[PDB]
RNA sequence: CACCCCCGUGCCCAUAGCACUGUGGAACCACCCCACCCCAUGCCGAACUGGGUCGUGAAACACAGCAGCGCCAAUGAUACUCGGACCGCAGGGUCCCGGAAAAGUCGGUCAGCGCGGGGGUU
RNA sequence: UAGUUUGACUGGGGCGGUCGCCUCCCAAAAUGUAACGGAGGCGCCCAAAGGUCACCUCAAGACGGUUGGAAAUCGUCUGUAGAGCGCAAAGGUAGAAGGUGGCUUGACUGCGAGACUGACACGUCGAGCAGGGAGGAAACUCGGGCUUAGUGAACCGGUGGUACCGUGUGGAAGGGCCAUCGAUCAACGGAUAAAAGUUACCCCGGGGAUAACAGGCUGAUCUCCCCCGAGAGUCCAUAUCGGCGG
RNA sequence: GACCAUGUCCUGUAGAGCACUCACAAGGCUAAAACCUUAUGAAACUCCGAAGGGGCACGCGUUUAGUCCGGGAGUGAGGCUGCGAGAGCUAACUUCCGUAGCCGAGAGGGAAACAACCCAGACCAUCAGCUAAGGUCCCUAAAUGAUCGCUCAGUGGUUAAGGAUGUGUCGUCGCAUAGACAGCCAGGAGGUUGGCUUAGAAGCAGCCACCCUUCAAAGAGUGCGUAAUAGCUCACUGGUCGAGUGACGAUGCGCCGAAAAUGAUCGGGGCUCAAGUGAUCUACCGAAGCUAUGGAUUCAACUCGGAGUUGUCUGGUAGGGGAGCGUU
């Protein structure tokens, strides 16, 4: 063994409560553990970036129902 | 099962586009047809067939559709999305599109 | 004791048990004092010396099981390398865990049972009687 | 609220030394009046095992 | 939001779901009804689908009862831990302050809010 | 005969192993984090496993069944998934990314607001605009694949365009630009286009940064003692000896 | 800026749980997978899940740093301790990471001695004062301090499994002025030289099983005995006897366990007629920390055309900057 793989910082980038430019990343993630609100588009990677600037907000009912809309 | 209705209407994300979404119920040719802003719990121009008449179901869903156009008209809409049901653009629900378009 | 199949190596610590600490099955039992790893030949021993004194008997219920692996490095070896493979399997036992528990023996032959049964073994113990159970 | 060092701020984790810093007794013996306010109530709390709080 | 009830479409997002079950009937919905053709089945009008009344509330669906199930779930007490301060050679563990679960018990629920329309008391 | 090449990490050198990219734990509930630490994959594939439009729902069990019977195949009941997703796993997924057809290529050219990430250099995601396509009745979706591996700057050259330089002027030779090709340069940021041993005849410069001895710290192994006590000792554990364990 | 508070969001550790995966404990059920009651472990398991932690916003509050741009650097060998992991043997003044602090670069008091530990960051001067850690019998500064105990071991002043009528503090179980525990005399019985055994096994090698008579009174019955019975004792019985005893337990301080190499020791003397100890409370000693008086620099405000006032600052390696002294 010895072997391994460079890390992939994903992350939450952008946490409730953070106003955001357009095309701002706020979500880095291996899938939909975010399945973006409204205001938001997702990426190829499933990254999500938000569409429009102003603040976001977490919708989450969670067990994979966990959304991020922007609101303006 | 009829994931038909489930799938249409998750794919009528373009709620978001702003544009009303135009719901029919090829049932028992009720095809009452709604016509709904998502973002209010609030439908906006219903068209029900209570005693239209107009003969076979194929001809009465467009007799369905050039009223509803009218009694959507007059209020003020023109941005349309037609959310069918599980129900294919066969003809019977065709004749609801055409005939509704036909004098938005 | 062994165990049938796995993945291969672990690691360890310890905090106070939260996994058996009241006894059933049996009629009277035996409590550990001390957290340690115990060996899959410390229970064998226990099981040889109780079986002595349970001739006939059948009363020996073993409410604990080595599943970790421990590797010794070979003979005289530098370090590098991995942890050489398994020499033998351990059991955590951390303290108000019982280990034993028999039914069927008078008071005073299951305490000589459990004199025997804990000089084999590397810790404190203690012999109790069951009543305090939901 | 009365306030007073009596322990150096020596060998002690940063964030207790940046709190004596900004409740501003720069060494053992200085003593200062204090805010009620949560915020500075709570900044003596985090190093009250420094100081000696009179009232 | 006069009172109920039906078809639909939302918010919610198992305290709303399951099962047992009873009411429902041409008002609504639902099966049955026929198929050369619109249209379709990698075989079947089962599914879409097109042409309709009888018939029937059988099944499905709606609505009530329902605490067998699931779903939620305290208080209390711990586990643990932020800071402080300690003991054990060691595995390990204690104390002061404050935050504090999980599991279980107690107990809670077979929901709750809209919008348009259809037919009722004529 | 001559001038040289003969890699590094390395609980001392050698030998063995390793050198790049992906997945998990370690990683201490942010991102990050070492090890010759614990596990396993990649150096590709797919003319459709793409784009789009439309349509289906999977394991597994039980009852019943033709040559088959534990498991072919059909049939009912249960069936938030116990399947599948090209390869490794984690995430994810039931309104689909899984399965099955119709059409066609967005497996486009020119751009890039904004961010993520890195010391750089690279790398990732990306709304929307143009020209023009493709599918859909439309809203809309397409500048590759559910995602994360399927990869190598720079130099020197091959092939097709283009008409910028082209030495007096006009041409051409040659060069530049756009496209593309040549790399286990895998020691995978890559010394040359082009390279192995040996020295005990050895030489220099350094190192207690670092082995052989000795001392030190530890005490696995070694030496010793003690507890228990099965049995041996006819009988009787302990006159002696003491399994298996501590 | 920084700490701290509020608001918000994100996380999958500790713990905890088996709902999936691997494992695994006693049974019931059955052509055993499956299934149920009960029972558990898990770095690569998660129905769950804190404390904390990170980003934003505010400052609803104390503070003084920050940001970029240009000149010069050095450093790129770390060491310990505590907490959390890996590797190791739950070894190492071991090796590799996270994290906090010290050391490096750190003087001063304590720890006999001692980079790392505990106290405390040295501008200068004083034959001034309060304290920190640590201390107060003599060395050696300062209570042979006070009060309730604890240990008679030099424990203190080197471990453990394990043992012990050692001793205090509680605390659970029995049988007693219808008179018990040792303690003296008195009896020891019945089939029965009891079934089951090897060659005889007969309270009394030993696998299987314990009821029944005669009694104020005795278990086919304890350890010994030669290979077997007797034999002196025992569990209940008794005149006497005259009042408490015996059992496992929690614990506080101690004993044993406890052998290494030139000569011993707690730093030494010596300490129980406390100088050990656990609990409380003072009173003082005790630093280059703090306070007093004097003094000078760094900075910054404040005034007059460096000066002076007030505040403040002044440990220091590589290094950067600044003012100056000496020689030709
Ligand atoms: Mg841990
Ligand atoms: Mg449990
Ligand atoms: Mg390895
Ligand atoms: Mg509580
Ligand atoms: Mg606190
Ligand atoms: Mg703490
Ligand atoms: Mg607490
Ligand atoms: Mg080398
Ligand atoms: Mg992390
Ligand atoms: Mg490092
Ligand atoms: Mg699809
Ligand atoms: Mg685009
Ligand atoms: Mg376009
Ligand atoms: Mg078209
Ligand atoms: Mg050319
Ligand atoms: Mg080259
Ligand atoms: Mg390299
Ligand atoms: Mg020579
Ligand atoms: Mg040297
Ligand atoms: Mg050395
Ligand atoms: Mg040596
Ligand atoms: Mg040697
Ligand atoms: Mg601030
Ligand atoms: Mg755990
Ligand atoms: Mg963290
Ligand atoms: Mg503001
Ligand atoms: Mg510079
Ligand atoms: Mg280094
Ligand atoms: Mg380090
Ligand atoms: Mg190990
Ligand atoms: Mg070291
Ligand atoms: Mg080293
Ligand atoms: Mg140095
Ligand atoms: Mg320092
Ligand atoms: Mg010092
Ligand atoms: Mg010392
Ligand atoms: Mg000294
Ligand atoms: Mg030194
Ligand atoms: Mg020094
Ligand atoms: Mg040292
Ligand atoms: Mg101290
Ligand atoms: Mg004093
Ligand atoms: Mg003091
Ligand atoms: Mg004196
Ligand atoms: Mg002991
Ligand atoms: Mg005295
Ligand atoms: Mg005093
Ligand atoms: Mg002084
Ligand atoms: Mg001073
Ligand atoms: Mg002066
Ligand atoms: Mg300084
Ligand atoms: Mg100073
Ligand atoms: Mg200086």
């Amino acid at each position: 063994n010895g072997r391994d793989s460079n890390p992939k910082y994903l992350g939450v980038k952008k946490f409730g409560g953070e106003v955001v430019k357009a095309g701002n990343i706020l979500v880095r993630q291996r899938g939909t553990k975010f399945k973006a609100g409204q205001g938001v588009g997702m990426g190829r990677d499933h990254t999500l970036f938000a569409l429009s600037d102003g603040k976001v907000v977490f919708i989450n009912k969670g067990k994979g129902a966990r959304f991020i809309s922007i609101e303006a | 099962r009829r994931k038909l209705r489930t799938r249409r209407k998750v794919r009528t994300t373009t709620a978001a586009s702003g544009r009303l979404r135009l719901s029919v119920y090829r049932s028992s040719k009720h095809i009452y047809a709604q016509i709904i802003d998502d973002s209010r719990g609030q439908t906006l121009a219903a068209a029900s067939s209570a005693a239209l008449k107009s003969g076979n179901k194929t001809d009465t869903a467009a007799a369905v559709g050039k009223a509803l156009a009218a009694a959507a008209a007059e209020k003020g809409i023109k941005q349309v999305v037609f959310d069918r049901g599980s129900y294919k653009y066969h003809g019977r629900v065709k004749a609801l599109a055409d005939a509704a378009r036909e004098g938005g | 004791k062994r165990t049938k199949f796995r993945k291969q190596f672990r690691g360890r610590m310890t905090g106070d048990a939260k996994g058996g600490d009241y006894v059933a099955f049996g009629d009277y039992g035996l409590i550990a004092m001390e957290p340690a790893w115990i060996k899959s030949n410390q229970i064998e021993a226990c099981r040889i010396v109780m079986s002595r004194h349970f001739r006939r008997g059948g009363k020996i219920y073993i409410r604990i099981f080595p599943d970790k692996p421990v590797t010794k490095k070979p003979a005289e070896t530098r370090m590098g390398k991995g942890k050489g493979a398994v020499e033998y399997w351990v059991s955590v036992v951390k303290p108000g865990r019982v280990m034993f528990e028999v039914a069927g023996v008078t008071e005073e032959q299951a305490k000589e049972a459990f004199r025997l049964a804990g000089h084999k073994l590397p810790i404190q113990t203690k012999m109790v009687k069951r009543e305090v159970y939901d | 609220m009365k306030i007073k060092l009596v322990r150096s701020v020596i060998g002690r984790p940063g964030n207790q030394v940046k709190t004596v810093q900004a409740l501003g007794l720069r060494k053992i013996g200085d003593s200062r009046e204090v805010s009620d306010t949560p915020a500075v109530r709570g900044m003596v709390k985090t190093v009250k095992h420094l100081l000696e709080v009179q009232e």
